[PDB]
RNA sequence: UUGACCUCAAAUCAGGUAGGAGUACCCGCUGAACUUAAGCAUAUCAAUAAGCGGAGGAAAAGAAACCAACCGGGAUUGC
RNA sequence: AUAUUGGCGAGAGACCGAUAGCGAACAAGUACAGUGAUGGAAAGAUGAAAAGAACUUUGAAAAGAGAGUGAAAAAGUACGU
RNA sequence: GUCGAAUUUGGGUAUAGGGGCGAAAGACUAAUCGAACCAUCUAGUAGCUGGUUCCUGCCGAAGUUUCCCUCAGGAUAGCAG
RNA sequence: CGUGGAGGUCAGUGACGAAGCCUAGACCGUAAGGUCGGGUCGAACGGCCUCUAGUGCAGAUCUUGGUGGUAGUAGCAAAUAUUCAAAUGAGAACUUUGAAGACUGAAGUGGGGAAAGGUUCCACGUCAACAGCAGUUGGACGUGGGUUAGUCGAUCCUAAGAGAUGGGGAAGCUCCGUUUCAAAGGCCUGAUUUUAUGCAGGCCACCAUCGAAAGGGAAUCCGGUUAAGAUUCCGGAACCUGG
RNA sequence: AAACUUUCAACAACGGAUCUCUUGGUUCUCGCAUCGAUGAAGAACGCAGCGAAAUGCGAUACGUAAUGUGAAUUGCAGAAUUCCGUGAAUCAUCGAAUCUUUGAACGCACAUUGCGCCCCUUGGUAUUCCAGGGGGCAUGCCUGUUUGAGCGUCAUUU
């Protein structure tokens, strides 16, 4: 789990958020796997990942990456989309399979808090829209 | 605070509502800016009808049954009934759902 | 004396000229400039200080490259030479 | 400070060049609004702080 | 929104024989120790700073809007109301004024103006070109430098070029029957306007 | 009235574009406009010019130097003498001037026809 | 005495002067002037004198 | 007026190199007499002549270097056009316009047609 | 002893790429308190401000493991 | 199709008019203070054109009195009113 | 008072904010500390003091009821326009 | 009633002169205020029917700026010190020179430096400003000149300590350690005669870097010389390192 | 009665208010998509005949090359006649170059303008010493090439 980095356990707040040792983080270990690997080799692009093994202390993953600067991927237009600059650091913005699941973007009434982006839906629904002609 | 005879108003203006206020001064300016987009489309889209033709399809739910609205496409049964194949409607400018 | 007599015992230097911004914020003992950060690989700029950021953003120097970028795109990034039209 | 460094001296040499008043021609220029050297620096009233 | 609030000041409290308004920190600049924030200070924010979401435009009932315009159209007739806004039409055979539709198909300004002066609108034209004074307000250097009176207005059913033949001469304005702007038929909320009708336009009014 | 959406009518920009403008205007006489079919030309350093407005009205001369900082020209003979004995030229704005003799080497020999002229 | 370039050193002073004025150098002493320039004292050998060399280039 | 621009273009490579020392020496002479009297505006008009000849050497010298690399790939980096970093990266027009086998077969077989309504 | 496979490496090997800046909009992580409750511990402020990682001219979402139960509709986005 | 006090290029206003309006209409993130993170101002309008005062006299001079320039210096640079 | 020593001190270095260091006095932490400085939230909240910018005409009060962790406050009724 | 601006109107006023300001001068209104005459002054402004608001002032230990009485007052009283003559100068209790009288009494009121200052150093001319008196005097003003190193130091070594790799944490800005779970290096002989330097053996294993111009450290002194430099320049006489 | 205090007016002082102007700010709206290892943003230092500052620039230093306009700049000095013509201009445009020391900072370092290594070349009686000139040596990672390591391990004669 994700223990708070607060020093000596002090939280300096209301007695509501006084817990340190029992917080669970908001992204899967799979997302951290892409982050630590997609950052070591910046010349590559993270495509996907999957579970391979595990133990009491670690969770093992093998990440598949593509090279957009390689001429093989530059041609063979099936995979040209990975060469576009808009796909730079896809996993950093949570655009992978685990990314789209960790932030929970899916179709259905079960996903209304996060259906088009948690912040964007909040701002869209929490705002005052004033027209020129006040009806 | 409250007093006298008034309705009990609940105004949701407790957050920092001022930093997010989308005023719509443009409106008419955007209206002209969208006429330009529509006008320029009519030229480079060839002498085409612009919008496609949408099916006549019944509205859902209980209240909206007396009226019939426009759908998104002609399925495949109607497309096959017309004789033309599925993908030929898209080229000829008929939407398929 | 905590006042005037203790203000004459100060003849050392804590900070010195920063080799990256020259603002004399390079702490000697800490080896870290307090204004931009050095030899850190990133210039420190916090959103809680807005006047400080406004003092070092683009536009406070010379823009030796970006004064021409708008002009270069202003035509379309041409290359080569020019022709002779008349006169 | 006697046993100086070239980095410090290069800054002091810059200060010596700029420690001058306006040449008289400046005041006679067309549409001139400058009448004094507002950047004047002296070793008594102000300190350079290197 | 950041005006006056860029200066970071804290109140000095009590015990220093000064006003407890926020005093800025630091020293050696002449601004240090001065007032800030409060509207009583120098350089501080104005009281309740004006904000963009004021009600600039105000809605009007569509039927009511057509009612005042219809009333304004009736004000174009009746000689007494016309003279109440200048509009020197004292020498005119009758009101309303009806002109042939050929005025719509006039192309030259020189012939266009001569057409109005032949009818008798010359005095209204002559009323303009003498009132071109400056503006008393400070807005005279806010792109509102010059002001004139309002000359005769021309109502035409089908455009044939009259709009460009009168858009340069001062005071004269052109408007179709469809538009019939109320801001033109009763400027300054005063009834009565010297509107020049045409055969085609006067028949389409009904 | 202004019709295009590219030219400003604001006083602030109009005056700004005038004072802070780079280096890059007098009309001609009745005979020149009846001989060359052109109304206005830029001013040069070798032009004969006659004054039509101002106190020194009617005194003709040749421009000694077009002084583009004051936005005015200096006629050689039209001058006023200082008290101590020296004399200094007085600035003249070319719009209040009338050119009678031109100086056309090859370019002014070309500007005439481009503006619907017929030269000599 | 010359206002030599800042980047130059006594190795590059002893050779540049002897290529222009065809006179050898006994020794070079160089200091940095407090105005932002560099000064260099060039003492030629006894086989030449600076008087007829200073004026022939123009300054005397 | 110093030197002109296009007159020394026709000059040979060796002759231009010797032109520098001709200008370079007289600069050393103009410094010597500039201190003698407090007026010498002629130094500016020919210090712009030493720069012009230096510029012409580079434009002639780069052309020979460029002609050596014509026809073959991997030319020197500065010879390559600058653009911007993003434009130099990403996909070339051939790479972007390339299409797969299956999608191309659909394209020729079923293009988008043009039509209208008359009756 | 020779010749192949797999794994790990070496070089100022050939060719490439990434770091920083700006962040007004956009994608996430982390994350308070003043304050409201005319006290204060849930609550509200707030899934905010500060801090961190990441891009583009837009970003995101996007052809349903959808909404509905209705004579059913039919990618996403915004009013 | 949506947003965009950042960058470029423009058009505007029942906005402010220089103790207001951006901190800055001016050599303004400038002078300056702090060892530091940081804080941070004051300052527009002589005249159309310097024609900004030759020359006489007094005084050591600074300046004064004349003269003169300029419609007007009860416009003389510590200069609109 | 002490003065060749649990002496005095220069330079480098280490320890930092509810944290350092303390032969302890809640002492020192760059004139500030039983709890540092700077910027942001922040124009923090106040039942508590002060101020709250022209004329004339007409009408014109209350410190009382009930309730409230309510008694230097509100709500209700009253007086008043 | 009045103030900043907006629509309309009076073809309103105005450089033979608007606005603004002064005026124990006049008129109107109970009053908010309005009108006129005179002086000053030079570019715009006013009445009316409406609209709009950053619209009125005596004080809030109110913001900014300026000026008063106090007041020509308090005071310019520590460090035992002044006097005469001449010179310069329009202008000497203070500048210079000369003659006296004193003081610091060499743990200096003397000679050099470290940190710090940055041209204050020296020369010419000069007094509007600073030197809380004055001043032809200055650490002030305007213009110039001046700092010479194989040997003096920085350069190099390392102390307390800082910190980069390999690694391990941390969402992360970055944190731990720095020889620890890293296969981490160059190096003399020989080959020579395409071997340029490769190649065949003997080999050693330390194991980034920074960190103390009073810690360790290779080597020089004397005489003389500028307005201002010297263990640096001139002369003479040395020693060390690399080749 | 004077001096002195107070009030008013005339003039003259300190002072900067009032009116009028602005080669500014603020807000809205319509368009565009152009930072950086081909080494940016920023910083230091220097460049003009006579300038400190702003501005421009980088010993090619208020800048060079090219195109267009077309006879100037200006405070002075100076240079001109290049001005009926591949030519002025503190002009405009800008498609070619230069672009100091730095800076993500790139050989290692950096409150020491310190210390290194490799290649080419020149000089100093010199592959091994010194100096001058020119060009290189940062890390993570991708593809390929070349050298290797591993009874991890496979066939083959011994």
């Amino acid at each position: 789990n994700r223990k708070r980095p607060v020093p000596k356990g002090a939280t300096y707040g209301k007695p509501t958020n006084q817990g340190v040792n029992e917080l669970k983080y908001q992204r899967s270990l799979r997302a951290t796997a892409e982050e630590r690997v997609g950052r070591r080799a910046a010349n590559l692009r993270v495509l996907n990942s999957y579970w391979v093994n595990q133990d009491s202390t670690y969770k093992y993953f093998e990440v598949i990456l593509v090279d957009p600067q390689h001429k093989a991927i530059r041609r063979d237009a099936r995979y040209n989309w990975i060469c576009d600059p808009v796909h730079k650091h896809r996993e950093a913005r949570g655009l992978t399979a685990t990314g789209k699941k960790s932030r929970g973007i899916n179709k259905g009434h079960k996903f209304n808090n996060t259906k088009a982006g948690r912040r964007k839906t909040w701002k869209r629904q929490n705002t005052l829209s004033l027209w020129r002609y006040r009806k | 605070a409250i007093s006298k005879n008034l309705p009990i108003l609940k105004n949701h203006f407790r957050k920092h509502w001022q930093e997010r206020v989308k005023v719509h001064f443009d409106q008419a300016g955007k209206k002209v800016s969208r006429r330009n987009a529509r006008a320029t489309r009519a030229a480079k889209i060839a002498p085409r009808p612009l919008d496609l033709l949408r099916p006549v399809v019944r509205a859902p739910t209980v209240k909206y049954n007396r009226k019939v609205r426009a759908g998104r496409g002609f399925t495949l049964a109607e497309v096959k009934a017309a004789g033309l194949t599925a993908a030929y409607a898209r080229t000829i400018g008929i939407a398929v759902d | 004396g905590k006042g005037t007599p203790s203000f004459g015992k100060r003849h050392n230097k804590s900070h010195t000229l920063c080799n990256r911004c020259g603002r004399r914020s390079f702490h000697v003992q800490k080896k870290t400039c307090s204004s931009c950060g050095y030899p850190a690989a990133k210039t420190r700029s916090y959103n809680w200080g807005a006047k400080a950021k406004r003092r070092h953003t683009t536009g406070t120097g010379r823009m030796r490259y970006l004064k021409h970028v708008s002009r270069r795109f202003k035509n379309g990034f041409q290359t080569g030479s020019a022709s002779k039209a008349s006169a | 400070a006697a046993q100086k460094s070239f980095r410090i001296k290069q800054k002091m040499a810059k200060a010596k060049k700029q420690n001058r008043p306006l040449p008289q021609w400046i005041r006679l220029r067309t549409n001139n609004t400058i009448r004094y050297n507002a950047k004047r620096r002296n070793w008594r009233r102000t300190k350079m702080n290197i | 929104e950041k005006a006056g609030h860029q200066t970071s000041a804290e109140s000095w409290g009590t015990g220093r024989a000064v006003a407890r308004i926020p005093r800025v920190g630091g020293g050696g600049t002449g601004r240090s120790g001065q007032g800030a924030f409060g509207n009583m200070c120098r350089g501080g924010r104005m009281f309740a700073p004006t904000k963009t979401w004021r009600k600039w435009n105000v809605k009007v009932n569509h039927n009511e809007k057509r009612y005042a315009t219809a009333s304004a159209i009736a004000a174009t007739a009746v000689a007494s109301l016309v003279l109440a806004r200048g509009h020197r039409v004292e020498k005119i055979p009758e009101i309303p004024l009806v002109v042939s539709t050929d005025l719509e198909s006039i192309q030259k300004t020189k012939e266009a103006v001569a057409a109005l002066k032949a009818v008798g609108a010359h005095s209204d034209l002559l009323k303009v070109l003498k009132s071109k004074k400056l503006r008393a307000g400070k807005g005279k250097y806010r792109n509102r430098r010059w002001t004139q009176r309002r000359g005769p207005l021309v109502v035409y059913a089908e455009d044939n070029g009259i709009v460009k033949a009168l858009r340069n001469v001062p005071g004269v304005e052109t408007a179709n029957v469809a538009s019939l702007n109320l801001l033109q038929l009763a400027p300054g909320a005063h009834l009565g306007r010297f509107v020049i009708w045409t055969e085609a336009a006067f028949t389409k009014l009904d | 009235a202004k019709q295009s959406l590219d030219v400003s009518s604001d006083r602030r920009k109009a005056r700004k574009a005038y004072f802070t403008a780079p280096s890059s205007s007098a009309p001609l006489s009745k005979e020149l406009r009846a001989q060359y079919g052109i109304k206005a030309l830029p001013i040069r350093r070798d032009d004969e010019v006659l004054v039509v407005r101002g106190s020194k009205k009617g005194q003709e001369g040749k421009i000694s130097s077009v002084y583009r900082l004051k936005f005015a020209v200096q006629v050689d003979k039209v001058t006023k003498e200082k008290v101590n004995g020296a004399s200094v030229p007085i600035n003249l704005h070319p719009s209040k001037l009338v050119i009678t003799k031109l100086h056309l080497d090859k370019d002014r020999k070309a500007l005439i026809q481009r503006k619907g002229g017929k030269l000599e | 005495v010359f206002q030599v370039s800042m980047k130059a050193n006594k190795y590059q002073i002893k050779k540049a002067v002897k290529e222009l004025y065809e006179v050898d150098v006994l020794k070079v002493n160089t200091l940095v002037r407090p105005n932002g320039t560099k000064k260099a004292y060039v003492r030629l050998t006894a086989d030449y004198d600076a008087l007829d060399i200073a004026n022939r280039i123009g300054y005397i | 007026a110093g030197v002109k621009a296009y007159e020394l273009r026709t000059k040979s490579k060796e002759q231009l190199a010797s032109q520098l020392v001709d200008l370079k020496k007289e600069l050393a002479e103009l410094k010597v007499q500039k201190l003698s009297r407090p007026s010498l505006p002629k130094i500016k008009t020919v210090r712009k002549s030493i720069a012009c000849v230096l510029t012409v050497i580079n434009e002639q010298q780069r052309e020979a270097v460029r002609q050596l690399y014509k026809g073959k790939k991997y030319q020197p980096k500065d010879l390559r056009a600058k653009k911007t970093r993003a434009l130099r990266r990403a996909l070339t027009k051939f790479e972007a316009s390339q299409v797969t086998e299956k999608q191309r077969k659909k394209q020729i077989a079923f293009p988008q047609r043009k039509y209208a309504i008359k009756a």
